């Protein structure tokens, strides 16, 4: 998907 | 008719009988590398759309693309060759057929391959003159012509690992000859341009040790020290330090043995990557928690959680073009492509790149995997 990196 | 001929260690060449021959505009380019890249592999055509527009086709990209590959035909066809032939249309994408030793680093990659078992076998003078015929392949920056192109970068970034390496045996085998001194300015030069290439540093302190000069050699340890701490705040690795404590001691090196060992560990890795019958090994990742297997097919392999990977995972924790491995032809390097995460090798967060070992625990993200460079035997 084109959908913002979740964070860690 | 006329020898056909291939450059990726430099700007893009191709050359009929010695002449270089101008390939077309920047895309057209870019097709020929990434086929050259892949020689005597199918390149699908999504594949090629990814390479020259990455994020933003042109609603005709694939008439380009048949005309690039029309374009390039005719270029080929100078050669006196049949160009359906050497450039040919597979249903899956298109394939360049060219013997490897026609590509400078098929031929980097040969030499590289023969100095290793002339190492090994203790010929260090033949080893020394395979290097030297080696490094004389490299023209310039890889693919230099194309560098605004992302593609270019983890394959320019992997095949720097080879480069170094090829420096360092070269070294090693110098060494190992008597020739210690003879080497102290290339590495000094090398070591300014590789800071952070521990076995670079480990050759040079080597040789101001064996040039009757341990006073440098003890400098040159401490150099590389603050320079690891203060710039990566890591400490020099098991090698170096055992290095420094045999100068220090005033302790005898062999040279000979420190070469021949060095070698028979490379030609371990040369062993895993071919078959009984001489074909390459299809390394592959394996998912641990699934037991999903995922061979690597291309030169580059890319990961991350966009559709147009090779190799994609759905977690929203990995980026949409999270790394790349690269086979270089001699090493499998993972890149990482400045992801939000990172990712991990041996259980450690890598710099940029690393090269992998057969076996490596690879981790991105919550996905981990085992790389495995030599071949299945079960299925």
């Amino acid at each position: 998907s084109l959908e913002v990196t979740e964070a860690d | 008719e006329k020898r056909l001929d291939f450059g990726l260690l430099g700007p893009l060449q191709m050359t009929i009988d010695g002449t270089p021959v101008p390939s077309g505009t920047p895309k057209q380019r870019a097709v020929l590398a990434m086929l050259v890249i892949n020689r005597n592999r199918p390149v699908g055509v999504d594949a090629l759309i990814t390479a020259l527009w990455e994020e933003w086709p042109p609603s005709g990209a694939r008439a380009s693309i048949h005309s690039y590959v029309s374009n390039l035909r005719k270029l080929l066809g100078g050669a006196g060759i049949d160009p359906r032939v050497v450039l040919a249309a597979a249903p899956p994408g298109y394939r360049l057929s060219i013997p490897d030793n026609t590509c400078d680093l098929g031929r980097f990659v040969a030499e590289k391959t023969a100095g290793v078992h002339a190492a090994a076998a203790g010929r260090f003078e033949q080893a020394s003159r395979h290097l030297s015929a080696a490094l004389r392949e490299w023209r310039g920056p890889v693919l230099d012509d194309l560098r605004d192109f992302q593609f270019v970068e983890p394959f320019a970034t992997a095949l720097v690992e080879d480069k170094v390496l090829a420096h360092t045996a070269k070294a090693e085998a110098e060494i190992a000859c008597g020739r210690a001194s003879a080497v102290i300015a290339e590495l000094e030069a090398l070591t300014f341009e590789h800071p952070y290439r521990e076995p670079l540093w480990t050759q040079l302190i080597t040789a101001y040790y064996l040039s009757d000069r341990q006073s440098d050699a003890l400098g040159a340890y401490r150099r590389v020290k603050t320079t690891l701490a203060d710039d990566l705040g890591i400490d020099p690795g098991p090698t170096l330090r055992a290095l420094n404590e045999r100068i220090l001691r005033q302790q005898p090196l062999d040279a000979k043995k420190s070469a021949k060992t060095t070698a028979a560990g490379t030609v371990t890795v040369l062993d895993q990557r071919t078959m009984a019958s001489g074909q390459q090994a299809v390394a592959y990742l394996h998912d641990i928690a699934s037991g999903r297997g995922y061979p690597l097919q291309a030169a580059a392999t890319r990961i991350g959680r966009l559709h147009d990977n090779d190799i994609v995972l759905d977690s929203a924790n990995v980026s949409r073009h999270h790394a790349v491995i690269v086979d270089t032809g001699t090493n499998y390097v993972i890149n990482d492509l400045r992801s939000s995460n990172g990712v991990h090798v041996q259980h450690e967060r890598i710099r940029s790149a690393v090269t992998l070992n057969d076996g490596d625990h690879i981790r991105i993200c919550d996905h981990e995997f085992t790389f495995q460079i030599s071949a299945g035997t079960h299925g």
